[PDB]
Protein backbone atom coordinates (compact mmCIF):
# COMPACT_ATOMS: atom_id res chain seq x y z
CA UNK A 1 0.00 0.00 0.00
CA UNK A 2 0.95 3.75 -0.28
CA UNK A 3 2.74 5.86 2.42
CA UNK A 4 0.67 7.96 4.74
CA UNK A 5 0.98 11.39 6.41
CA UNK A 6 -1.10 12.40 9.75
CA UNK A 7 -4.04 9.96 8.13
CA UNK A 8 -3.60 10.97 4.29
CA UNK A 9 -2.86 8.74 2.19
CA UNK A 10 0.21 10.12 -0.16
CA UNK A 11 0.19 7.89 -2.79
CA UNK A 12 3.62 9.08 -4.88
CA UNK A 13 5.81 5.66 -4.62
CA UNK A 14 8.27 3.92 -5.33
CA UNK A 15 9.96 6.89 -6.66
CA UNK A 16 9.48 9.53 -3.96
CA UNK A 17 10.25 7.80 -0.69
CA UNK A 18 10.72 9.45 2.58
CA UNK A 19 7.70 11.47 3.13
CA UNK A 20 8.14 14.12 5.95
CA UNK A 21 5.05 16.49 6.48
CA UNK A 22 5.11 20.19 5.97
CA UNK A 23 2.11 22.07 6.20
CA UNK A 24 -1.62 22.16 4.82
CA UNK A 25 -3.63 24.95 3.48
CA UNK A 26 -6.79 25.56 1.19
CA UNK A 27 -4.34 24.56 -1.61
CA UNK A 28 -4.12 21.25 0.33
CA UNK A 29 -1.14 19.16 1.75
CA UNK A 30 2.60 19.30 1.35
CA UNK A 31 5.50 16.69 2.06
CA UNK A 32 9.12 16.97 1.73
CA UNK A 33 10.67 13.63 0.16
CA UNK A 34 13.62 11.98 -1.27
CA UNK A 35 13.38 11.18 -5.44
CA UNK A 36 15.18 7.95 -6.01
CA UNK A 37 15.37 8.41 -9.61
CA UNK A 38 17.44 12.04 -9.42
CA UNK A 39 18.70 11.59 -5.95
CA UNK A 40 17.43 14.63 -4.83
CA UNK A 41 14.87 16.11 -1.97
CA UNK A 42 11.90 17.23 -3.26
CA UNK A 43 8.76 19.24 -1.87
CA UNK A 44 5.27 17.45 -2.99
CA UNK A 45 1.76 18.94 -2.50
CA UNK A 46 -1.38 16.88 -2.41
CA UNK A 47 -4.09 18.22 -4.55
CA UNK A 48 -7.90 17.40 -4.40
CA UNK A 49 -9.71 19.96 -6.23
CA UNK A 50 -12.36 18.05 -8.50
CA UNK A 51 -15.18 18.57 -6.20
CA UNK A 52 -15.14 22.36 -6.63
CA UNK A 53 -15.07 23.92 -10.01
CA UNK A 54 -13.47 26.63 -8.89
CA UNK A 55 -10.26 24.84 -7.18
CA UNK A 56 -10.28 23.22 -10.76
CA UNK A 57 -10.00 26.31 -12.32
CA UNK A 58 -7.20 27.38 -10.20
CA UNK A 59 -5.32 24.04 -10.25
CA UNK A 60 -5.27 24.11 -14.36
CA UNK A 61 -4.01 27.66 -14.13
CA UNK A 62 -1.32 26.91 -11.89
CA UNK A 63 -0.15 24.21 -13.88
CA UNK A 64 -0.70 25.78 -17.34
CA UNK A 65 1.71 28.52 -16.16
CA UNK A 66 4.36 26.82 -14.16
CA UNK A 67 4.73 24.55 -16.55
CA UNK A 68 5.26 26.93 -19.40
CA UNK A 69 7.62 29.27 -17.27
CA UNK A 70 11.68 28.72 -17.16
CA UNK A 71 13.03 31.11 -14.78
CA UNK A 72 15.62 30.65 -12.07
CA UNK A 73 13.54 33.48 -9.74
CA UNK A 74 10.12 31.14 -10.43
CA UNK A 75 9.51 27.29 -8.82
CA UNK A 76 9.38 24.62 -11.45
CA UNK A 77 7.34 21.86 -11.29
CA UNK A 78 9.48 18.79 -11.87
CA UNK A 79 6.80 16.03 -11.60
CA UNK A 80 3.07 15.48 -11.83
CA UNK A 81 1.69 12.54 -10.60
CA UNK A 82 -1.70 11.50 -10.83
CA UNK A 83 -3.94 8.17 -11.63
CA UNK A 84 -3.71 6.58 -15.37
CA UNK A 85 -7.18 6.88 -16.19
CA UNK A 86 -9.87 9.73 -15.44
CA UNK A 87 -12.60 8.38 -13.19
CA UNK A 88 -9.61 6.96 -11.07
CA UNK A 89 -8.02 10.37 -10.66
CA UNK A 90 -9.16 12.29 -7.60
CA UNK A 91 -5.77 13.75 -6.08
CA UNK A 92 -3.19 15.32 -8.64
CA UNK A 93 0.33 15.32 -6.96
CA UNK A 94 2.76 18.11 -7.77
CA UNK A 95 6.49 17.63 -7.20
CA UNK A 96 9.01 20.44 -7.10
CA UNK A 97 12.39 21.01 -5.64
CA UNK A 98 12.77 21.42 -2.23
CA UNK A 99 13.88 24.21 -0.91
CA UNK A 100 14.91 25.36 2.72
CA UNK A 101 12.96 28.15 4.21
CA UNK A 102 10.63 31.00 2.88
CA UNK A 103 10.82 35.02 3.61
CA UNK A 104 7.80 34.68 6.17
CA UNK A 105 10.20 32.20 8.84
CA UNK A 106 13.53 34.09 7.96
CA UNK A 107 11.82 37.11 9.10
CA UNK A 108 10.40 35.57 12.21
CA UNK A 109 14.09 34.42 13.39
CA UNK A 110 16.96 37.16 12.29
CA UNK A 111 16.73 41.04 10.89
CA UNK A 112 18.22 41.58 8.00
CA UNK A 113 21.28 43.20 6.85
CA UNK A 114 20.51 45.77 3.61
CA UNK A 115 22.48 44.22 1.77
CA UNK A 116 20.05 40.94 1.79
CA UNK A 117 17.27 42.75 2.06
CA UNK A 118 18.23 44.80 -1.11
CA UNK A 119 19.38 41.67 -2.82
CA UNK A 120 16.27 39.79 -2.51
CA UNK A 121 14.37 42.42 -3.81
CA UNK A 122 16.04 42.50 -6.54
CA UNK A 123 15.15 39.11 -7.14
CA UNK A 124 11.86 38.72 -6.27
CA UNK A 125 11.54 41.52 -8.97
CA UNK A 126 13.71 39.70 -11.32
CA UNK A 127 11.19 36.94 -11.42
CA UNK A 128 8.36 39.29 -11.35
CA UNK A 129 9.78 40.79 -14.53
CA UNK A 130 9.37 37.59 -16.38
CA UNK A 131 5.99 36.95 -14.87
CA UNK A 132 4.71 40.96 -16.06
CA UNK A 133 6.22 39.98 -19.32
CA UNK A 134 3.87 36.37 -19.98
CA UNK A 135 0.91 38.76 -19.07
CA UNK A 136 0.43 37.07 -15.67
CA UNK A 137 -0.83 38.56 -12.38
CA UNK A 138 0.52 36.76 -9.79
CA UNK A 139 -1.83 38.22 -6.91
CA UNK A 140 -0.66 36.53 -4.16
CA UNK A 141 2.56 37.76 -3.18
CA UNK A 142 3.79 37.74 0.33
CA UNK A 143 6.50 36.59 2.58
CA UNK A 144 5.43 32.88 3.08
CA UNK A 145 5.59 32.45 -0.97
CA UNK A 146 9.21 33.48 -1.30
CA UNK A 147 11.40 30.54 -0.77
CA UNK A 148 14.59 30.71 0.30
CA UNK A 149 18.18 28.42 -0.10
CA UNK A 150 20.69 29.86 2.80
CA UNK A 151 23.26 30.24 -0.64
CA UNK A 152 20.21 33.10 -0.99
CA UNK A 153 18.55 31.97 -3.68
CA UNK A 154 15.03 33.04 -4.09
CA UNK A 155 12.13 31.90 -5.85
CA UNK A 156 8.66 32.53 -6.36
CA UNK A 157 5.87 30.04 -5.71
CA UNK A 158 2.19 29.63 -5.04
CA UNK A 159 0.45 30.18 -8.49
CA UNK A 160 -2.93 29.14 -7.36
CA UNK A 161 -4.28 32.73 -7.47
CA UNK A 162 -2.55 33.65 -10.78
CA UNK A 163 -3.84 34.17 -14.09
CA UNK A 164 -3.64 35.24 -17.80
CA UNK A 165 -5.14 38.54 -18.63
CA UNK A 166 -3.90 39.70 -22.21
CA UNK A 167 -3.47 43.14 -22.77
CA UNK A 168 -5.46 43.52 -25.96
CA UNK A 169 -8.58 42.88 -23.94
CA UNK A 170 -9.72 45.32 -21.35
CA UNK A 171 -10.85 42.84 -18.30
CA UNK A 172 -12.83 45.75 -16.34
CA UNK A 173 -15.45 44.05 -14.30
CA UNK A 174 -14.32 40.08 -15.10
CA UNK A 175 -11.86 39.89 -12.67
CA UNK A 176 -12.24 38.29 -9.61
CA UNK A 177 -12.75 40.35 -6.56
CA UNK A 178 -10.96 39.01 -2.98
CA UNK A 179 -7.60 38.21 -4.18
CA UNK A 180 -4.14 38.70 -2.27
CA UNK A 181 -3.57 37.75 1.02
CA UNK A 182 -5.44 41.00 3.69
CA UNK A 183 -2.27 42.45 4.38
CA UNK A 184 -0.75 42.40 1.15
CA UNK A 185 -3.64 43.91 -0.76
CA UNK A 186 -3.17 46.76 -3.07
CA UNK A 187 -6.22 49.12 -2.69
CA UNK A 188 -7.95 49.18 -5.64
CA UNK A 189 -8.41 45.78 -4.80
CA UNK A 190 -11.25 47.21 -2.48
CA UNK A 191 -11.82 49.93 -4.29
CA UNK A 192 -12.22 48.78 -8.23
CA UNK A 193 -12.70 45.12 -6.81
CA UNK A 194 -13.09 43.66 -10.48
CA UNK A 195 -10.63 46.20 -12.63
CA UNK A 196 -7.79 46.04 -11.15
CA UNK A 197 -4.24 45.19 -13.17
CA UNK A 198 -0.81 43.51 -12.26
CA UNK A 199 0.28 46.73 -10.47
CA UNK A 200 -0.82 45.08 -7.53
CA UNK A 201 2.15 42.75 -7.50
CA UNK A 202 3.90 45.97 -7.60
CA UNK A 203 1.84 46.99 -4.09
CA UNK A 204 2.33 43.41 -2.26
CA UNK A 205 5.93 43.71 -3.07
CA UNK A 206 6.11 47.17 -1.47
CA UNK A 207 4.20 45.73 1.56
CA UNK A 208 6.70 42.70 1.38
CA UNK A 209 10.31 45.51 1.15
CA UNK A 210 8.43 47.14 4.22
CA UNK A 211 8.43 43.74 6.24
CA UNK A 212 12.19 43.22 5.11
CA UNK A 213 13.33 46.38 6.69
CA UNK A 214 11.19 46.39 9.96
CA UNK A 215 10.51 42.54 10.91
CA UNK A 216 6.61 43.13 10.94
CA UNK A 217 3.69 43.81 8.52
CA UNK A 218 3.16 47.27 7.33
CA UNK A 219 -0.54 47.48 7.08
CA UNK A 220 -1.75 44.69 9.42
CA UNK A 221 -5.78 44.95 9.41
CA UNK A 222 -7.48 42.69 11.10
CA UNK A 223 -10.44 42.97 8.14
CA UNK A 224 -11.64 43.88 4.81
CA UNK A 225 -12.13 47.70 5.47
CA UNK A 226 -10.11 48.03 8.26
CA UNK A 227 -7.14 47.28 5.54
CA UNK A 228 -8.07 50.41 4.21
CA UNK A 229 -7.64 52.25 6.94
CA UNK A 230 -4.77 51.03 7.71
CA UNK A 231 -3.02 51.88 4.36
CA UNK A 232 -4.84 54.79 4.49
CA UNK A 233 -3.39 56.16 8.20
CA UNK A 234 0.35 56.02 6.85
CA UNK A 235 -0.52 57.02 2.96
CA UNK A 236 -3.03 59.71 3.82
CA UNK A 237 -5.98 60.35 2.51
CA UNK A 238 -6.01 60.45 -1.59
CA UNK A 239 -5.53 63.26 -3.17
CA UNK A 240 -8.53 64.94 -5.07
CA UNK A 241 -6.78 63.80 -8.43
CA UNK A 242 -6.66 60.01 -7.50
CA UNK A 243 -10.10 60.07 -5.73
CA UNK A 244 -11.12 61.22 -9.50
CA UNK A 245 -9.51 58.22 -11.39
CA UNK A 246 -11.92 56.55 -9.11
CA UNK A 247 -14.12 55.63 -11.71
CA UNK A 248 -17.09 53.18 -9.07
CA UNK A 249 -19.36 56.14 -7.46
CA UNK A 250 -20.20 53.63 -4.44
CA UNK A 251 -15.96 53.36 -3.72
CA UNK A 252 -15.09 57.05 -4.20
CA UNK A 253 -18.06 58.16 -1.85
CA UNK A 254 -17.10 55.58 1.13
CA UNK A 255 -13.65 57.43 0.49
CA UNK A 256 -15.17 60.57 0.56
CA UNK A 257 -17.29 59.41 3.67
CA UNK A 258 -13.84 58.97 6.04
CA UNK A 259 -12.10 61.47 8.36
CA UNK A 260 -8.66 62.93 6.67
CA UNK A 261 -5.60 61.76 7.59
CA UNK A 262 -2.09 62.78 7.04
CA UNK A 263 0.83 61.52 5.40
CA UNK A 264 3.37 59.87 7.71
CA UNK A 265 6.65 60.08 6.10
CA UNK A 266 8.12 56.64 5.41
CA UNK A 267 11.76 58.14 7.30
CA UNK A 268 9.51 58.46 10.52
CA UNK A 269 8.39 54.58 10.38
CA UNK A 270 11.58 53.73 9.15
CA UNK A 271 14.38 55.70 11.11
CA UNK A 272 17.40 53.12 10.43
CA UNK A 273 16.16 52.36 6.43
CA UNK A 274 18.49 52.98 3.80
CA UNK A 275 17.10 56.19 1.82
CA UNK A 276 17.15 54.50 -1.66
CA UNK A 277 15.10 51.66 0.10
CA UNK A 278 12.15 54.27 1.16
CA UNK A 279 12.42 56.28 -1.89
CA UNK A 280 11.83 52.95 -3.67
CA UNK A 281 9.06 51.74 -1.49
CA UNK A 282 7.44 55.01 -1.78
CA UNK A 283 7.08 54.32 -5.34
CA UNK A 284 5.71 50.85 -4.76
CA UNK A 285 3.43 52.10 -2.10
CA UNK A 286 1.69 54.62 -3.93
CA UNK A 287 -2.43 54.83 -3.60
CA UNK A 288 -2.68 55.36 -7.55
CA UNK A 289 -2.58 52.37 -9.82
CA UNK A 290 -1.96 54.69 -12.74
CA UNK A 291 0.76 55.95 -10.94
CA UNK A 292 2.29 53.14 -9.27
CA UNK A 293 6.33 51.96 -9.91
CA UNK A 294 6.19 49.40 -12.67
CA UNK A 295 8.62 46.37 -12.36
CA UNK A 296 11.42 47.60 -15.03
CA UNK A 297 11.22 50.81 -13.90
CA UNK A 298 11.67 49.42 -10.24
CA UNK A 299 14.39 47.23 -11.27
CA UNK A 300 16.41 50.72 -12.66
CA UNK A 301 15.53 52.48 -9.15
CA UNK A 302 19.12 53.43 -7.37
CA UNK A 303 18.76 50.77 -4.95
CA UNK A 304 19.29 47.85 -6.96
CA UNK A 305 21.58 49.45 -9.63
CA UNK A 306 24.18 46.89 -8.10
CA UNK A 307 22.10 44.08 -9.70
CA UNK A 308 20.26 45.66 -12.26
CA UNK A 309 21.20 44.05 -15.75
CA UNK A 310 18.61 43.17 -18.52
CA UNK A 311 20.95 41.51 -20.31
CA UNK A 312 21.09 38.65 -17.42
CA UNK A 313 17.25 39.23 -16.85
CA UNK A 314 14.98 36.99 -19.14
CA UNK A 315 11.22 37.89 -20.48
CA UNK A 316 8.92 35.21 -21.45
CA UNK A 317 9.49 33.94 -25.51
CA UNK A 318 5.93 33.55 -25.70
CA UNK A 319 3.48 35.62 -23.50
CA UNK A 320 -0.08 34.10 -22.59
CA UNK A 321 -3.13 35.36 -24.50
CA UNK A 322 -6.63 35.80 -24.11
CA UNK A 323 -7.33 31.91 -25.73
CA UNK A 324 -6.00 30.92 -22.19
CA UNK A 325 -8.31 32.57 -20.41
CA UNK A 326 -12.06 31.37 -21.21
CA UNK A 327 -11.10 28.63 -18.04
CA UNK A 328 -14.47 29.18 -17.03
CA UNK A 329 -15.84 25.46 -17.99
CA UNK A 330 -17.97 22.96 -15.85
CA UNK A 331 -15.65 21.57 -13.11
CA UNK A 332 -16.00 18.09 -15.20
CA UNK A 333 -14.60 19.57 -18.23
CA UNK A 334 -11.63 21.29 -16.43
CA UNK A 335 -10.76 17.76 -14.74
CA UNK A 336 -10.88 16.72 -18.60
CA UNK A 337 -8.15 19.45 -19.09
CA UNK A 338 -5.87 19.17 -16.19
CA UNK A 339 -5.73 15.54 -16.91
CA UNK A 340 -4.41 16.31 -20.75
CA UNK A 341 -2.23 18.45 -19.58
CA UNK A 342 -0.51 16.38 -16.58
CA UNK A 343 -0.42 13.63 -19.56
CA UNK A 344 3.13 14.69 -20.36
CA UNK A 345 4.44 13.01 -17.29
CA UNK A 346 2.73 9.65 -17.69
CA UNK A 347 3.17 6.75 -17.08
CA UNK A 348 4.95 7.22 -13.50
CA UNK A 349 6.80 4.60 -11.92
CA UNK A 350 4.20 1.52 -10.44
CA UNK B 1 15.69 28.63 10.36
CA UNK B 2 19.40 30.50 10.95
CA UNK B 3 22.59 30.49 9.14
CA UNK B 4 21.94 32.77 6.03
CA UNK B 5 25.35 32.49 4.19
CA UNK B 6 27.22 35.68 2.68
CA UNK B 7 25.77 36.58 -0.75
CA UNK B 8 28.85 36.13 -2.50
CA UNK B 9 27.71 32.04 -2.38
CA UNK B 10 24.48 32.74 -4.67
CA UNK B 11 24.30 31.01 -7.94
CA UNK B 12 23.05 33.99 -9.59
CA UNK B 13 25.71 36.72 -7.86
CA UNK B 14 28.53 33.34 -9.21
CA UNK B 15 27.66 32.86 -12.85
CA UNK B 16 28.04 36.92 -12.82
CA UNK B 17 31.82 36.54 -13.15
C1 LIG C 1 14.68 28.30 12.75
O1 LIG C 1 14.45 28.61 13.91
C2 LIG C 1 14.14 26.94 12.34
C3 LIG C 1 14.95 25.84 13.02
O2 LIG C 1 15.37 24.86 12.06
C4 LIG C 1 16.72 25.01 11.59
C5 LIG C 1 17.02 24.07 10.43
O3 LIG C 1 15.80 23.60 9.84
C6 LIG C 1 15.97 22.85 8.63
C7 LIG C 1 15.06 21.61 8.61
O4 LIG C 1 13.90 21.85 7.82
C8 LIG C 1 12.93 22.66 8.48
C9 LIG C 1 11.60 22.52 7.75
O5 LIG C 1 11.52 23.56 6.77
C10 LIG C 1 10.36 23.47 5.95
C11 LIG C 1 10.51 24.49 4.81
N1 LIG C 1 10.47 23.82 3.55
C12 LIG C 1 10.16 24.42 2.42
O6 LIG C 1 9.91 25.59 2.21
C13 LIG C 1 10.22 23.45 1.33
N2 LIG C 1 9.48 23.82 0.16
N3 LIG C 1 10.21 23.71 -1.02
C14 LIG C 1 9.31 24.01 -1.94
N4 LIG C 1 9.61 24.01 -3.22
C15 LIG C 1 7.99 24.30 -1.41
C16 LIG C 1 6.78 24.67 -1.91
C17 LIG C 1 5.77 24.90 -1.02
C18 LIG C 1 4.43 25.30 -1.46
C19 LIG C 1 3.55 24.71 -2.50
C20 LIG C 1 3.90 23.56 -3.34
C21 LIG C 1 4.62 22.46 -2.85
C22 LIG C 1 4.93 21.39 -3.72
C23 LIG C 1 4.55 21.44 -5.04
C24 LIG C 1 3.87 22.57 -5.51
C25 LIG C 1 3.53 23.63 -4.68
N5 LIG C 1 2.38 25.41 -2.55
N6 LIG C 1 2.51 26.39 -1.59
C26 LIG C 1 1.56 27.31 -1.35
C27 LIG C 1 1.80 28.30 -0.36
C28 LIG C 1 3.02 28.32 0.35
C29 LIG C 1 3.99 27.35 0.05
C30 LIG C 1 3.67 26.42 -0.92
N7 LIG C 1 5.95 24.70 0.28
N8 LIG C 1 7.17 24.33 0.87
C31 LIG C 1 8.20 24.14 0.02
Amino acid sequence: GPEMVRGQVFDVGPRYTNLSYIGEGAYGMVCSAYDNVNKVRVAIKKISPFEHQTYCQRTLREIKILLRFRHENIIGINDIIRAPTIEQMKDVYIVQDLMETDLYKLLKTQHLSNDHICYFLYQILRGLKYIHSANVLHRDLKPSNLLLNTTCDLKICDFGLARVADPDHDHTGFLTEYVATRWYRAPEIMLNSKGYTKSIDIWSVGCILAEMLSNRPIFPGKHYLDQLNHILGILGSPSQEDLNCIINLKARNYLLSLPHKNKVPWNRLFPNADSKALDLLDKMLTFNPHKRIEVEQALAHPYLEQYYDPSDEPIAEAPFKFDMELDDLPKEKLKELIFEETARFQPGYR
Amino acid sequence: TAQLKPIESSILAQRRV
